[PDB]
């Protein structure tokens, strides 16, 4: 009972009509709240990619290659498995 | 000793011919052949406790000793007897020596400890990491003697300090500033550890930062 | 308290077995919480002055 | 007569001058009273407590590599050929009163500066406290971390010593030596020729005492004058909007306690100088380039470049007759990461499109994106810093040093993905759980249904509530839910005597009644502020 | 006289919804399910070293 | 029941499984490895002596 | 089940509460062949 | 928001109404107590596998208990359950500041006891025993130091306790708060009187 | 809560019982006499069954039947105000993490690692404890 409730008007300016939705992220219009799905895909794949790559060094071991091709291998499964249920609009 | 040598050889056939076969000869993949060793080499190791080894990994671990000084002479008299090498130091009644292996020189002691022990333990004596699993442990444990025989039998992945290489002078130069270093109290307060950065970088962070924070959590107001 | 302490730091600053004592030596303890209590008296004084400002 | 004094004194100084109106506007300005709006004033007053103990360093120190035997008191380095730069390090250490504890707390505010600079743009960052207006300020406050860690770095680096001088010998000398075009240019024009050069220590002192702490202090200055006279965004709440600032006026409240802030963060420093031992350069032996010790670490600001250097995969490139050393990486890592600091206001408005002036902060769970990718970046600032550490942390936490490079070098990758995903998750559950209590009242404990054995927790809403039972759900306004009847009127009121006695019960009754009325007064004023702004 | 149901149930649920009940979590029934899952992970982890 | 007796107890018993197991299988990332000794952890091959 | 794991609760009489909700006429059955075994 | 869906004055209350009811808090710490007896069992356990097999003179000849300082902490920490069951009939009633007295005395004595223990220790160091020196000491210690690590426990609950009580209205959550922590206290000082018995005089 | 109580009282009784009988056919009939551990465990878990009987039993006597004792008791009955059942809480979690900080510092044997996560155990419990209880900030 001890407390009033708030009103705020905070200047807003992409105007949110595409992106996300306030059923997705509640507070849509009130900040940064979507990341493309593209960036994130790439992302991934690049990280994946760098994993791979740093097996190409100065470094006799070869556990350190097969977690660097384990944990890139997962990486691009997760890429994979993300894109693909959105191409098929989210299905199995 | 005859009974000395006997009660090296009952402790080492019972003890280590799993793994140093009887004979003093290694076993392969086990165990390295103990000729040549010393009673030094055993002294240090032994006492240390490293020896009674329950594992093979990338470093022995330091544990409790399974021997008592007079069994320790007696295993160390025994591998000296069957390869023959560097000895411990002794005092004049024969116990091995602990106050005669504190060098005078404490300013050369530590020169010669940074060009060559800080190279891994650290400024201090306190550890230091190696290449896989390996690590120069504290050195604040060990005792005159053991300073002393470690560096005169390089224990594992150590460099063997000879006495030509580095004159039992020098030695208990080392040993006089391991001991002092290890032995100082940390002026300025509570040294964290030993090293500055990292232990100094969580202090600040968590008693400094943690204070500024609950007290500006204090004076402000939540909103 | 902040008074107290500060008058704490006085007191210690002027009056306390200062100076580096070489090795096991008597005097070494005293030695070794000398900068210590420099820091604690100080500390303490301004922070109770600060708590005291703050309440 | 203090009164009269006073009285005079004043008439004295407007007629003199006239800072009437310029003074009651400097004391009315009115500061939100967040805790954490007080980041910066512990970086700023850590600042003031750097230069009052690096002037009393300066009274002592003597900077140069002209070499010298000790001689001094310090036995375990006695004879020992040592710089002059080591040598009065020492002295001000041993020889003279207070100057250990001087140069520890010195070290320390260093070190709670670093801390306190990084804490204040986490704040910021998160808070969205750059944007249109006020980007400025946050590119010229990046150009103050940056100083700042240079500063330190020299600091540290200022006293010749073996810890420190092979922190340059890496970094100084390695990376400003392998850049392609210049780097061997650059290195000789810093140093007066080789590593060694002997005027490498006066040119940092210059830096360190003068050069750059002038710079930071002008900055602070902009800073400072920008937040003033680009008044002080609030978070959003009750009668705060984006044309006003809620909080309190600058001369009874605000003034009072900062300058109590500002003693109790030199206490907290003052303390830790005394207890906690800082840099002991008497352990670490002079600067010989032959010894070296295992930790060799920089302070904690400048570790996550020391750990980028241990993490990158050693990858060296070599054009026709040339070498390009894995320094250069950590170059172009080094720069990328302050002109991603520094350009950041402009690459989120360029992204996002929002140019609008804001003075109302956000929430950072009401930005998801924002906050993931500031997770994110702390996320990888840990596991650098703690890459640096690999050394103690393999010593200590019994772990594989190659396995900790490893670690590093995987998760530098991993790590910032796995974080973002999980902040960006838990933001947008923030914003739920944020919902959830807006559209059903606080929570509460659990009643049986008198008819059927119903459970109900017996929630308590926060708005009107519908003719029947449950309530008509209130709109997110951007501030902060209770979701605690515990922080609502809701047991609260303990017998108001003392710890040990109490107190009588005419008394107790006044004050209690006399709270309930300020209480009151305080959420009505705030009411009627927000019904006349809004309407 | 009819239920106007949805063809399928909620399949997953909104994009964080989760992640802070289960740091936050004092329903027994999530709780009960958050140790099934990862108590059936160190079954996963504790069986593959009998594999090996 | 609506819920146990002390739901936030209940929570934490759950993290004191999950962080106590994780420590535990945390043996494995040391280069000695976990622990030798079986799950009985007899007392002469637990001391420091054995399994150092 | 719903936060607070019920909505309502059933006569509860035996082991088989919600038996005996969804099958009231097993109720007395189950009463009469109990001691049979 | 009209006055409140909850029609409670404090947002924690009794977990159950505890007239017709068990006590939640209560029955729960009874239990904990319950196991912690068992810890304590473990401990004893290990103390008579090493006097069994001591060889006659069960404290070694270097180690000597200290009556005259084992006594008086005992005797301590007997009041202190006293004064702390005093303070438990004060938190049945209303008394705040009653129970608060009655705490703060009982935090007061239980601080003493540990500040004799730790006393006691350091004397016996002094002569000889140790932890790594003797199987007794080593046994006398874990067994006594884990009960004084309980008793700090103990006190840290008090504190905790206090400060709650500070910060929130008094309400028969806080008084079974108050009875829950009385329950520890009096646990903890019924082990001591084992420990005592069995150590000291029954030796 | 009679049946709650009696549970109790038989697991104590079969304890004494199975304690004695270890006691007498140890202290006879053994190698070495009184076995002195098990002894010791029966005796005290006899304590703990005790212990949690006898305060049952002192509950059982102090209330009258309860809803929840008494068949043929309707839902009606027992409806009403149920207490306080603590809503959301992130501090158990920090407690966990606090016990596993001092945890790893015990196992490797770091004394700043213990005193650190006595520290944060001190504080998490405060924070769990006096969730419900932090009044309204007073500015
Ligand atoms: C050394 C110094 C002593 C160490 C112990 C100090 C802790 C006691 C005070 C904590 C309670 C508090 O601040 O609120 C009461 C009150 C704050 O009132 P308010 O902020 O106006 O309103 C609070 C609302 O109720 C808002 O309520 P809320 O539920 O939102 O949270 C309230 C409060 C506390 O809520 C909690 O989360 C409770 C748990 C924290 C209590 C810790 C006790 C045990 C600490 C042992 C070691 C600490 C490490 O939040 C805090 O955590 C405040 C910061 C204190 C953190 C303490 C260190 C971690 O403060 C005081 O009574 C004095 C506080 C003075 C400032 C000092 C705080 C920081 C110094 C400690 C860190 C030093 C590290 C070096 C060792
Ligand atoms: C160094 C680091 C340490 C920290 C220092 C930084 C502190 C900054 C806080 C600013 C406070 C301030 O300036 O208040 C003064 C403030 C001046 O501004 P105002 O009165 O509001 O005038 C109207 C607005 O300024 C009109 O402005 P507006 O609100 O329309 O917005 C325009 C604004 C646009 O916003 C900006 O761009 C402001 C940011 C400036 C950028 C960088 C300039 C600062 C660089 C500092 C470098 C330091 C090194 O431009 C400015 O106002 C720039 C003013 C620059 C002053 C900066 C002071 C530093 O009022 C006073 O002068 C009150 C003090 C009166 C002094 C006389 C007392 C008695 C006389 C006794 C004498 C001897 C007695 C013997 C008998
Ligand atoms: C051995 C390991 C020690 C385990 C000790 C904790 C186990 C006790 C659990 C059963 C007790 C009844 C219970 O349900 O606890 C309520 C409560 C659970 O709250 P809840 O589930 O949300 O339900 C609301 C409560 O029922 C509502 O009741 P409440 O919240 O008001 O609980 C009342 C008392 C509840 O009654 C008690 O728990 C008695 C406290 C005796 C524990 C003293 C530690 C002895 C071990 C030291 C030697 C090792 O709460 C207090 O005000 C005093 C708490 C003081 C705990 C001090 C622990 C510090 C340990 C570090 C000592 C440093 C020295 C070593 C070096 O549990 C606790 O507060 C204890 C925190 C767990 C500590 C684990 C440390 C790791
Ligand atoms: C052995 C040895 C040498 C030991 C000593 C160690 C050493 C070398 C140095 C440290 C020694 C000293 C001198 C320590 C104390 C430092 C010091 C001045 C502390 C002051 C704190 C104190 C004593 C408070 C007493 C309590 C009290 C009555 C407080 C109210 C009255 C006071 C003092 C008000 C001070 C207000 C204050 C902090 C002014 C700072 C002036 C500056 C630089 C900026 C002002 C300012 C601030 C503070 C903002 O927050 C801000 C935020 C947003 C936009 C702009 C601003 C802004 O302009
Ligand atoms: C900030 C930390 C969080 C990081 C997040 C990123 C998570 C991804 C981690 C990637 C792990 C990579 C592990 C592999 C690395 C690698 O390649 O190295 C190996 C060593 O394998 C291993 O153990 C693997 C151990 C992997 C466990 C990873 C544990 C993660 C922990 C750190 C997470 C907790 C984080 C705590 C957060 C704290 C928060 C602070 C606020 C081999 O070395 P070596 O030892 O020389 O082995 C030789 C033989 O090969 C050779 O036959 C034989 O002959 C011998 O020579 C032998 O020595
Ligand atoms: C809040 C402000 C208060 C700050 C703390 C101030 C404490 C002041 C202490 C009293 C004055 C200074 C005493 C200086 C005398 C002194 O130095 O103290 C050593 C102890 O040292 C230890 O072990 C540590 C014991 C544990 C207690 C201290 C732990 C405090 C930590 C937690 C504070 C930092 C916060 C970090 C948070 C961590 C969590 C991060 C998530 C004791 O000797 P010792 O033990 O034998 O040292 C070995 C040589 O002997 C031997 O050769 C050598 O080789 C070494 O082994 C050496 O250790
Ligand atoms: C689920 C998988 C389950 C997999 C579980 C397998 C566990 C067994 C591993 C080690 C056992 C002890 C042997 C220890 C000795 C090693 C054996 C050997 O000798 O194998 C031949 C060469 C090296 O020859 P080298 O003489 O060692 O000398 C070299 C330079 N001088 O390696 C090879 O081609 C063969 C590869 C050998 C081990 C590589 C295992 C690393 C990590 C796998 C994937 C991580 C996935 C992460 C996912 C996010
Ligand atoms: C020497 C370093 C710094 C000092 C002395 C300092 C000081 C301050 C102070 C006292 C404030 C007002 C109080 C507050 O907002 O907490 C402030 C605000 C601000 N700082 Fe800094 N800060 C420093 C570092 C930084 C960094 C690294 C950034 C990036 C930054 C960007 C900002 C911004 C954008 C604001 C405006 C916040 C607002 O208007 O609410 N500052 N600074
Ligand atoms: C602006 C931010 C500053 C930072 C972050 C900083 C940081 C540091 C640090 C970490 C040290 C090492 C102290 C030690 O190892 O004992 C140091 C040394 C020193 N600082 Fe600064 N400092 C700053 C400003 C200043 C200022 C303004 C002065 C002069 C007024 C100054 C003068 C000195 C001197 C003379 C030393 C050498 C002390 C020694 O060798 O022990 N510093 N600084």
């Amino acid at each position: 009972m001890s407390s009033t409730q708030d009103r705020s008007q905070l200047d807003p300016e992409v105007e949110r009509h595409t992106g996300v939705d306030v059923e997705d992220v509640p507070s849509a219009e009130w900040g940064w709240s979507h990341m493309p799905i593209g960036v994130m895909h790439i992302g991934g794949l690049l990280s994946a990619a760098f994993l791979l790559v740093m097996m190409r060094g100065n470094h006799v071991g070869h556990v350190e290659d097969w977690f660097l091709i384990g944990f890139a291998a997962v990486i691009v499964a997760l890429v994979g498995r993300n894109w693909w249920l959105r191409r098929r609009g989210w299905i199995r | 000793q005859s009974a000395l040598l006997r009660t090296g050889k009952q402790l080492f056939e019972t003890s280590c011919v799993s793994c140093h076969g009887a004979n003093l000869q290694g076993v392969p993949d086990r165990g390295p052949s103990l000729i040549g060793t010393g009673e030094a080499a055993v002294y240090f190791q032994v006492s240390t406790g490293r020896m009674p080894a329950m594992r093979g990994e990338a470093q022995a671990p330091s544990k409790p000793p399974h021997f008592d000084e007079s069994q320790i002479d007696a295993l160390g008299a025994y591998v000296q007897a069957n390869g023959g090498g560097p000895t411990v130091p002794r005092d004049d009644h024969g116990a091995v020596a602990q106050e005669s292996l504190i060098g005078g020189d404490v300013a050369r002691g530590g020169d010669l400890f940074r060009l060559n022990c800080a190279s891994c333990h650290n400024f201090t004596g306190k550890g230091g990491a190696l290449s896989s699993g390996k690590y120069a442990p504290d050195l604040g444990d060990a005792n005159p003697a053991q300073i002393y025989t470690a560096m005169l039998t390089g224990p594992q992945n150590m460099p063997k300090f000879s006495d030509r290489q580095l004159t039992p002078d020098e030695k208990r130069d080392i040993v006089a500033y391991v001991r002092e270093s290890a032995e100082t109290p940390s002026y300025g307060g509570y040294g964290l550890g030993g090293f500055g950065p990292a232990p100094e970088g969580m202090a600040m962070w968590i008693i400094g930062m943690v204070a500024a924070i609950g007290v500006a959590m204090w004076i402000g107001s939540r909103a | 308290l902040g008074g107290l302490s500060g008058l704490a730091l006085l007191l210690v600053f002027l009056f306390w077995p200062w100076e580096y004592q070489p090795f096991g030596s008597e005097g070494e303890f005293l030695y070794s919480l000398a900068t210590p209590l420099y820091g604690l008296t100080f500390g303490l004084s301004i922070l109770s002055i600060g708590i005291g400002a703050v309440l | 007569d203090f009164a009269k004094l006073a009285a005079a004194q004043g008439d004295a100084i407007d007629s003199r001058y006239h800072p009437s109106a310029a003074v009651r506007r400097q004391l009315n300005k009115v500061f939100p009273t967040h805790w954490s709006f007080l980041l910066g004033e512990i970086a700023l007053y850590s600042f003031i407590i750097l230069l009052l103990t690096g002037v009393w360093l300066t009274l002592f120190f003597d900077p140069s590599m002209a070499h010298v035997t000790y001689d001094g008191v310090y036995q375990p380095l006695r004879g020992v050929q040592m710089s002059r730069a080591y040598e009065t390090a020492l002295d001000i250490s041993f020889e003279v009163r207070g100057g250990l504890f001087v140069r520890q707390v010195h070290h320390w505010a260093a070190l709670m500066f670093a801390a306190s600079i990084m804490v204040h743009l986490a704040r910021i960052f998160f808070t969205g406290a750059f944007r249109r207006p006020r980007e400025a300020n946050w590119v010229i406050g990046s150009l103050l971390l940056i100083l700042a860690m240079f500063e330190g770095f020299f600091g540290y680096s200022l006293p010749d010593d073996l810890l420190s001088g092979t922190g340059i010998r890496a970094a100084l000398s390695g990376i400003t030596m392998g850049i392609p075009v210049i780097g061997t240019w650059m290195h000789w024009a810093l140093f007066g020729g080789d590593f060694p050069g002997e005027i490498l220590i006066p040119r940092l002192y210059a830096l360190h005492i003068l050069l750059i702490p002038g710079i930071i202090l002008a900055l602070i200055g902009a800073h400072l004058a920008l937040v003033w006279f680009q008044k002080h965004t609030q978070f959003p709440g009750p009668g705060r909007t984006e044309t006003n600032v809620v909080g309190v006026r600058v001369m009874p409240v605000f003034a009072v306690k900062s300058g109590a802030f500002f003693a109790m963060i030199t206490g907290v420093l003052g303390l830790m100088g005394g207890l906690l031992t800082i840099n002991p350069i008497w352990n670490l032996g002079p600067y010989k380039p032959s010894q070296v010790s295992a930790g060799s670490q920089p302070d904690f600001y400048m570790m996550w470049t020391d750990g980028l250097i241990r993490l990158w995969p050693a990858w060296e490139f070599y054009p026709f007759g040339h070498t390009i050393p894995q320094g250069v990486w950590v170059a172009v890592g080094m720069g990328l990461v302050f002109a991603l600091l520094i350009a950041y206001p402009f690459i989120e408005k360029k992204v996002t499109g929002d140019d609008a002036h804001h003075n109302l902060l956000q929430r950072p769970r009401d930005v998801p994106v924002r906050t993931a990718i500031g997770s994110m970046a702390i996320a990888l600032y840990l596991l650098l810093t703690f890459a640096c550490m690999n050394d103690i942390i393999a010593l200590k936490f019994h772990i594989s040093l190659n396995a900790t490079t490893w670690i590093g070098r995987i998760g530098m990758v991993v790590l910032p993905a796995i974080v973002y995903f999980v902040a960006y998750r838990w933001a947008i559950s923030l914003q739920r759980s944020d919902r959830e209590v807006l559209e059903h009242g606080v929570e509460t404990g659990i009643i049986k249904r008198l008819p059927h054995g119903a459970y109900v927790e017996l929630h308590q809403p926060l708005g009107p509530v519908d003719e029947h039972g449950h309530p008509i759900p209130l709109e997110y306004a951007g501030a902060p839910l209770p979701k605690r009847m515990n922080k609502l009127g809701s047991g609260g009121a303990p017998g108001t005597g003392s710890f040990l006695f109490p107190d009588p019960a005419v008394e107790h009754e006044a004050l209690t009644e006399a709270a309930h009325a300020s209480e009151h007064k305080s959420l009505t004023a705030l009411k009627e502020h927000q019904d006349r702004i809004h309407g | 006289e009819l239920e106007a149901r949805r063809p399928f149930p909620e399949r997953m649920g909104p994009k964080g919804n989760l992640i802070y009940k289960l740091i936050t979590t004092t329903d027994h029934k999530l709780i009960g399910i958050m140790y099934c899952v990862v108590c059936f992970a160190f079954f996963l982890v504790g069986g593959l070293m009998a594999l090996f | 029941a609506p819920d146990v007796a002390f739901p936030r107890l209940n929570a934490l018993s759950f993290w004191l499984f999950l962080f106590g197991a994780l420590i535990a299988i945390a043996g494995f990332i040391t280069p000695g490895g976990a622990a030798d000794f079986g799950w009985t952890a007899y007392s002469p091959l637990t001391d420091a002596i054995h399994s150092p | 089940p719903p936060r607070h794991n019920f909505t309502e609760l059933p006569r509860i009489r035996s082991e088989r509460p919600a038996f005996e909700l969804h099958y009231p006429h097993m109720v007395e059955r189950m009463r009469a062949e109990a001691h049979v075994g | 928001m009209t006055s409140a869906v909850g029609t409670s004055g404090t947002a924690i209350t009794s977990r159950v109404h505890s007239l017709n009811r068990p006590n939640m808090v209560s029955v729960g710490t009874i239990v904990w107590l319950s196991s912690e007896l068992m810890f304590f069992a473990g401990l004893f356990a290990m103390y008579f596998t090493a006097r069994a097999q001591a060889g006659g003179a069960w404290p070694p000849e270097p180690t000597e208990l200290n009556l005259a300082l084992a006594v008086p902490v005992t005797l301590v920490l007997i009041a202190s359950s006293f004064t702390c069951q005093m303070g438990v009939f004060a938190a049945e009633r209303g008394d705040v500041f009653g129970l608060r007295r009655w705490y703060v005395i009982t935090f007061l004595m239980g601080l003493f006891f540990v500040l004799g223990q730790g006393y006691e220790y350091i004397h016996l160091v002094e002569h000889g025993t140790t932890i790594p020196g003797s199987a007794y000491g080593s046994v006398f210690y874990l067994a006594t130091g884990f009960h004084g690590l309980h008793v700090i426990g103990g006190l840290v609950a008090f504190v905790l306790l206090l400060a709650r009580t500070k910060m929130s209205k008094f309400t028969p959550a806080q008084a079974t708060a108050a009875i829950v922590v009385s329950y520890y206290w009096h646990f903890v000082d019924i082990v001591w009187i084992a420990l005592f018995a069995t150590i000291y005089f029954v030796r | 809560m009679h049946i709650e109580a009696r549970l109790f009282e038989i697991l104590t009784a079969f304890f004494a019982l199975a304690a004695v009988v270890y006691a007498v056919l140890t202290a006879m009939f053994a190698t070495g006499g009184v076995e002195w551990a098990g002894t010791t465990a029966l005796v005290l878990t006899t304590g703990l069954t005790l212990i949690t009987g006898t305060f049952f039993r002192f509950v059982a006597r102090r209330l009258d039947t309860r809803p929840e004792d008494y068949e043929d008791a309707e839902i009606s009955d027992g409806a009403g105000e149920l207490g306080f059942f603590a809503p959301h809480s992130w501090w158990p979690i920090l407690i966990s993490l606090s016990f596993s900080t001092a945890a790893v510092g015990a196992a490797l044997w770091l004394p700043w690692l213990i005193a650190a996560g006595v520290a944060f155990v001190i504080t998490s419990v405060c924070g769990l404890v006096f969730e419900y209880y932090w009044g309204p900030e007073k500015h």
